[PDB]
């Protein structure tokens, strides 16, 4: 029953004592439900130690992955450049897929297109759906650059994108002269972060292997940037600020946060911003090339060093305070531009909040997963304010990188309590969590299953979740926040210490009970 | 009205392909007639995409996987391949449950092999075995095991079957090879059918032998709805109080005794014919069991359903029908009263999987709001035969559109609100046309029967009618 | 007893079976507390119709105001001009109280002097007292101005600043060509906005009253910004590129942002930034000033339309999409600038952001408080959102702006269900929210009591707050956010729309009871 | 240290003041000599503060209203004038209490009669009697009224003595009128006394001929403990494990009952000696209660303090002071052994008002560090008398210190640690030298006995060691 006055949704309709009747009649006649007993005494089980022995050993079977795959990365590196159609050689379903997560996650239209094949190019191959694909996304959407990555479908029957491109340009289905940067993306190596440089270092390539004998490094007096694989707005915008403010020439590659955060006026644009091919033909003449997650970025690494001919800094991600120091001292030391007076205050506010919010962070157990990078920066920046990470995934992860990470942890006072897991999956997370509970977890959406979850063993072991990384579903405008440089440091700390005290005004909400801790001020 | 423009229209909108492109999109956009009751010499349906136009089509895995077998709570389904499409695939239908997660139910939770490339060149049978072990260890109060086949496990040669079998037979489970891979069929249809093919195979007929489960002449199976937002709960509450007995739910909320305890029920009420048709057939026929469709979108389609539904039963089921629809009436007369004036003669253009384009034709209609254009990404010719008499004269109908296609429709018929996925949302937003999400209700929901339509309402009020559409243009512009 | 390992503060530390034992047993020994049954049925009349009834007839009681007294106004005006000292005649404990409560909401140092005023003042007044100061302050703190306003004590007593100040610089305690504007800041008289109007009004008519011969309007191409009292230094750093963007000449008059945002890289800066007094002196010579929160500057538009002979724009508040816009083209046809395309883009995608938030916006019930300008521009985007104002409360507020706000709000079909109070305090609010329960609050830190109170109910009676306004003491650099502008709209949107998502996420956590409707994406 | 170059720092820092001011500030700034016991000799205290010299100093009111009567839970108490004092004033003090706030309960709460032009013209005596007719409309289970009086109260010619005692003998309650007006005085500690005088005309003789409460030998009352953070909690447990009964505590937590209950019991254990010693001598001549001083700072003054207040009972008392003496070694020695090695040799300065800048130097020295600076902001030549005997071989001392005075001076000495108010904290904070909050533990605490010795303990460590100091140069300078 409803009221017109006040008409309730899925929740609390189903609430209503009509409704929970019917419920306990269908579970009690038809569902030959297991007794409630017996649930509780199998969720006390999966909360206890013997069930995380168990968790560990498995080997075969992953539960709840922290990653995906090759093309969505593909993908997302290929809408950084202008006027550029991602098109995926395979099946249709994996576009569907890849585009209904990028809506989810950044709220804007994605644009993407797929050869659609199908039994018939699984025994014959798709040399014509490649063709047929090109010459309809090219008169369909008029791209001045169409780049092509592929899914395991393709991967798997062998299919020779450089062959297929070719005859398509010889045959006039494209003109010669038209721009198709290829990569290959075998879901079942690596994670998206591997497609993103699998597709960067083709189009590289594309764009500079065979015109190399005119360029001279340091030419044109600018610093070639390679963000990686990012899902803040914000990082591209703050990396863009601090270049302008140090007076520093310089050239983004893979820009996409303009197509990603088109206005509303009434027309839709299908391209909007990003990198043209002037910058990516002359990217060779710049002094330098700096990347900005280098732990997936390797294969664009060796292409720059090798090819271009640039000494690529070692430099970690530009994440907190000493990170930061870093790389703009690099970037004054690579460009001679002396760093303003601007980015000096800027640190100081940022050491400013650090100083207030100290004795609040002082202390707290985080549990942290999302990509190594982003990991390792997170980690590093925890670090400084004195908080102590404990559980450390990365399901993306690799030896070297833990090997890295632990020396980052062995080196300060904070990181004696913590470890690091690669391959391991949020269903690892959880148990962890339980066995060693932290304060706070911090993660994408999909932790938000892992409180729950703790909330059901007790108020007493809930781990609330901070929502940082990809993808966040549940929240609107994320996707706007910055990670990267003082302002993203500035804005993780005062989202860290909210959540705390957020926890602790609600821990002594109770009247009479706890509220003699409820504090005016904090 | 203007069949001739809308004709010239889809020639101008068509012009800009290639001819190989353009001859095979002419095929699938038509302008109504609902005198015409054969689709086939109208519109061609359930073909193949063209490649690179930028289709919303789905796969088998998709249909599989995503629809029928995800739903069922108390089985565990194992992605057979590759990390990513379980994982562009968890919790993103709002197929709802009860239950408690990671113990008895395992909807939301993401099961998959993790296939690499040592996995790809020796293959994955010893793997998925392992898995089953592991699975059986971790998870003991799973009821069964269903694995759902992605591209790659089609094309190495990977002997699923035998793998469940052994398994099954030596661990006393029911394990569900479905062969899903996603280069299979041209949509989710396959999916749908192949899906129906497994449960067919595999567990409708676990307890052909058994008869302890007493049955009496008021038992019904709800068949194809999917509990998205509670719809199958709301019309469920609507089938019991007009007596009737709900056995088993296919398959929102659903567990698999409720899938092997559907043969003992009386009559089968299809909510999704599109992907459900092939088991209520095989009900048919195997065990005589009739099926009949039912809507219950909005007050006059559901008062309908209910009637034809009182009528298959005797006297008694009839009363208490009646005494539903005298209960019910005064609560969505209350909703019309408050909701048609600020509905009143706006015009619709719809283009959803393949059921809800023709089904929520009568809702809108009751607010006072008239349907312009329909489509479909999947559905088959019985469909488009289905659809062609409930829509009005040289209405837009378009098959597997594409983005451009549907952009320009949009751009020349200018309606006031417009219902799709995700996929066009934004789209749709940005040129300030009011957008519902009609795959997901927009997070919101149910809408099926009595309970539903209030909030459909409520829904259609607040986004048709919300200030935002109003200030796209700058004043200084 | 504590554990070294893990030490406890008061919470929970005192939640200890023996502690809880000593409360106990103090309780039933020797406070002679009514009975838990009386304490509730208490509780229970208080939270209802009668109650309220009975409480919106005080005309003597004030319970939990939401207002200040006028010199806290002044000295945050006086602390916007460039290294110039606010002082205070009358009693130190006022300066006391001052400075605390800027420390507790800034998280910032905070300078003020006072005469120290004290029983022998009463019968001979503060001549000697403001000779000493202004001696003192000079001699130790080398300020470049001192800004003179009043306590209670003083207005009383009758000092008379102009004559005191007179005197003191006739005798040589001051030179006479040092700056010295003073204001009287009757505490009984409005409210710390009052305040700052006064404060305002006096430097300007100390700068500019007895030189205006030779002003000519429009000569330097300048228009004048007044912010009025700001706690809000993203307010101030938005009003300033807004108007750099538009490449408008302009002259901030009393900015505080630098002085209030200082680094803290090893040295304290007591001055920082501000206006300067050649700006205050060149006013008149703008083209025209404009006034950002128009309802508490009455003075300050007296004096700049008498005297300054400026047509000052009837401009609202820029807050929210549409007097945002009207602000924008106000100071185009001022400036003759046009409004350039960033604005508009910036303006879009704040558009974006509401059309992608309205479904989870839409029919939403707030209560709110605050300062009138800020309350009414809120109501005004709450309205341009689709979300209903219900409890609309100023506790400083007059008549003519509450028929202005009630002009407002019939405008919109949203503001049917919307009454206003003026002079009501929080005491009345918490009644309103118990008897005709709102979705969510809108203030300061002073509401957290009163979602206690409905957490006190039931949990389906709580009503969450959100912090919006002035002073926030519970959370850490909420100071920094921005509520002027695209920008502040766009976090304002943010803020609430998360708010709402936390509450759902809050209320559908319950395993196997509420979780159907724990969605992933939202 | 180095006596001489204390005294140059002096004259150095006094050289940039005017004459009138250096001559007065010469006379509050000293070099502490433990052989001195007359502090008389070498420090000036209890005087008015030079005009615009940023003095830390408070009001009468605050004294009063804020540190005396604000604790009382059961009481409502009125701010008589203008609206900005008990708006400053509200919540800005840790005084934990138990109770339900707004019905039987009201620390929090903020009463004013919130005066208007009309009111400070025509007085406000009758609007105090209809505040209080509301009063007790609105809040019945109110066990008390305080008037607590701002500047223009007693500027204007109020009577709020009259008002009070007809209506306190209207409604038969208790309604005491306090005259703490901020100019009175030149600092709290009139404020302090003011209330005090209030406590004992208007409170304390109420039960002088009530003779129906039991007294036991053991029978002790805490004073001047205002329940900072659960500080005076803190230190009632150990008094309860010591076989004493603690009948009242003023006023952290305290109720109007306990203060009348007050008269009866046989010890009065005084904390703050500043803000209480007048009423503590006041009972001693008229009820002959004994009164002695105790210190639950640290582990080593909290034991002498327990064995001093067991050396006044019998010998069981004693006894079981042994058995908690015992039983707590171990984890304040666990506290020592964990803490000290990362606080040993560091020097800290501390600036604080009545009471703590002695009270806190042992539990400093507990963990191995050194008190080089103190000052007082209203102490009077006793508490300086305490303090010289309490502290070290040339070390600085000041009274009424000024910001510039304490900026030198830190500027000069370069301590690693600083302990004072909010009105320092930033200050030093943006300096690169940590900072402690000594009035409200910063948030954190109790400090007190041996359960708060270790949460002091961990905050000094957490704020000393804290990586942040070691970051505020950028390595680009
Ligand atoms: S199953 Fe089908 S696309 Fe019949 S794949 Fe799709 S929950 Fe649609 S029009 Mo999403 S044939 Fe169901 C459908 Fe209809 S997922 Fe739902 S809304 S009624
Ligand atoms: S059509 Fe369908 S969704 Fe596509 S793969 Fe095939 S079953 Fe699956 Fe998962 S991993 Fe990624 S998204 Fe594909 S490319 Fe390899
Ligand atoms: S020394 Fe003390 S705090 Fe000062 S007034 Fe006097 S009692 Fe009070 Fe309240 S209203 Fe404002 S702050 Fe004052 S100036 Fe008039
Ligand atoms: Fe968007
Ligand atoms: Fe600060």
């Amino acid at each position: 029953s409803q009221q017109v006055d006040k008409i309730k949704a899925s929740y609390p309709l189903f609430l209503d004592q009509d409704y929970k009747d019917m419920l306990a009649k269908k579970r009690d006649g038809f569902e030959e439900k297991y007794p409630q007993d017996k649930i509780d005494e199998v969720f006390q089980w999966t909360t206890t130690k013997e069930y995380q022995e168990l968790n560990f050993q498995r080997e075969a079977l992953t539960v709840n992955p922290a990653k995906a795959c090759q093309p969505l990365g593909a993908v997302l590196c290929a809408l950084g450049f202008e006027k550029t159609m991602p098109y995926v050689h395979g099946s249709q379903g994996c576009v569907a897929y890849f585009r209904s997560y990028f809506n989810r996650h950044f709220r804007e239209p994605v644009s993407c297109v797929s050869d659609s094949m199908t039994e018939d190019a699984a025994v014959f191959g798709g040399q014509q759906n490649m063709k047929d694909g090109l010459q309809n996304c090219k008169a369909t959407y008029k791209p001045d650059m169409i780049a092509v990555s592929t899914t395991c479908m393709a991967e798997v029957i062998g299919d020779d994108l450089n062959a297929f491109i070719n005859n398509s340009k010889k045959e006039g289905f494209i003109p010669d002269e038209f721009p198709v940067p290829f990569a290959h993306t075998p879901s079942f190596v690596g994670s998206h972060v591997t497609g993103w440089d699998n597709m960067f270092e083709g189009i590289a390539r594309y764009f500079t292997l065979k015109s190399m004998d005119d360029k001279v490094v340091g030419s044109n007096k600018k610093i070639n940037i390679v963000p990686g694989f990012e899902t803040y707005l914000g990082n591209f915008r703050v990396i863009k600020r601090m270049l302008s403010e140090m007076g520093v020439g310089y050239s983004l590659l893979s820009d996409p946060e303009e197509v990603l955060d088109t206005p509303a006026d009434g027309q839709f644009r299908m391209y909007a911003g990003g990198t043209t091919q002037e910058e990516m033909k002359d990217a060779p003449n710049a002094l330098n090339t700096v990347l900005l997650q280098p732990w997936h970025l390797e294969k664009t690494k060796k292409f720059v060093e090798g090819t271009w001919k640039h000494e690529v800094p070692k430099l970690n991600i530009p994440m907190g305070l000493d990170w930061t120091d870093e790389f703009l001292m690099k970037v004054s030391e690579i460009s001679g531009q002396p760093i303003p007076a601007s980015l000096t205050k800027e640190r100081g506010r940022l050491v400013d909040m650090m100083t207030d919010s100290h004795t609040w962070l002082h202390g707290k157990r985080f549990a942290l997963w999302g990509d190594p990078d982003f990991v390792m920066g997170l980690v590093k920046f925890l670090l400084e304010l004195g908080c102590e990470p404990v559980h450390i995934l990365c399901h993306n992860g690799n030896k070297r990188w833990k090997k890295a990470v632990d020396a980052i942890l062995a080196a300060s006072p904070y990181g004696k309590n913590a470890t690091v897991y690669i391959g391991k999956d949020l269903w690892h997370l959880r148990s962890l969590v339980f066995t060693d509970k932290p304060d706070f977890m911090i993660g994408n959406s999909y932790g938000k299953f892992i409180q729950r979850d703790t909330l059901h063993k007790g108020k007493e072991f809930e781990v609330p979740l901070i929502r940082i990384g990809f993808p966040i579903f549940d929240r609107h405008h994320l996707h706007r926040s910055t990670t990267l440089g003082y302002e993203g440091a500035m804005q993780i700390l005062t989202t860290l210490v909210n959540s705390i005290l957020e926890r602790l005004d609600e821990e002594t909400r109770g009247m009479q009970a706890t509220d003699y801790n409820h504090d005016l001020v904090r | 009205m203007s069949r001739e423009e809308v004709e010239s229209l889809i020639q101008e909108v068509l012009e800009v392909y290639p001819e190989k492109a353009r001859k095979d999109r002419n095929k699938h956009l038509a302008v109504n007639d609902p005198a015409v009751t054969q689709s086939k010499k109208c519109i061609i349906s359930n073909k193949k995409s063209q490649p690179g136009l930028m289709t919303i089509r789905g796969c088998a895995y998709a249909g599989s996987k995503g629809v029928v077998w995800g739903p069922i709570k108390d089985m565990i389904h194992i992605s057979h391949g590759p990390v990513g499409c379980g994982q562009y695939s968890r919790a993103g239908r709002r197929n709802y449950y009860i239950g408690t997660t990671g113990v008895n139910a395992f909807v939301t939770m993401n099961f998959t092999s993790d296939f690499q490339e040592k996995d790809i060149v020796f293959g994955g049978d010893k793997k998925l075995a392992k898995l089953i072990d592991e699975v059986e260890t971790l998870f003991p109060l799973n009821k069964g095991i269903s694995v759902q086949s992605e591209c790659p496990i089609g094309l190495i040669g990977d002997d699923i079957e035998s793998v469940s079998k052994v398994k099954g037979a030596e661990l006393s489970k029911t394990i569900v090879p479905v062969r899903c891979e996603g280069f299979r069929g041209v949509s989710q249809s396959l999916g749908h059918h192949i899906a129906n093919d497994a449960v067919r195979d595999w567990v409708l007929g676990k307890r052909d032998e058994d008869t302890t489960f007493a049955s009496t002449p008021y038992d019904v199976a709800i068949i194809g709805d999917y509990n998205i937002g509670g719809d199958a709960w709301s019309s469920r509450i609507l089938l019991e109080e007009m007596g009737l007995r709900c056995v088993a739910q296919w398959s929102g909320d659903g567990s698999i005794s409720e899938i092997e305890l559907t043969p003992k029920v009386k009559l089968n009420l299809v909510h999704c014919y599109r992907s459900m048709n092939y088991i209520s057939r095989h009900m048919e026929e195997k065990y005589g069991i009739p099926w009949m469709e039912y809507n219950f979108f909005g007050p006059t389609k559901t008062i309908e359903s209910l009637r034809a539904i009182a009528a298959k039963f005797d006297e008694s089921i009839q009363k208490k029908c009646e005494e539903v629809i005298a209960k019910y009436k005064p609560e969505w007369e209350a909703v019309v009263a408050k909701y048609r004036p600020r509905l009143e003669g706006k015009r619709v253009m719809l283009y959803i999987g393949g059921l809800r384009p023709r089904h929520v034709i009568g809702a809108y209609e009751d607010l006072g709001m008239e349907v312009v254009g329909t489509g479909y990404e999947f559905a088959h010719n019985d469909d488009y035969d289905r659809t062609m008499k409930e829509m009005g004269d040289s209405t837009l109908l378009y098959d597997d559109v594409t983005g451009y296609e549907f952009e320009e429709f949009v751009k020349r018929i200018k309606p006031d609100l417009i219902g799709s996925g995700i996929k066009e949302k934004f789209i749709f937003q940005k040129m300030g046309i009011p957008f519902r999400e009609m795959h997901s209700w927009d997070y919101s929901g149910p809408y099926h029967g009595f309970d539903g339509f209030a909030i459909f309402a409520r829904d259609m009020d607040m986004t048709l009618n919300n200030p935002c559409w109003k200030k796209l243009q700058a004043p200084w512009e």
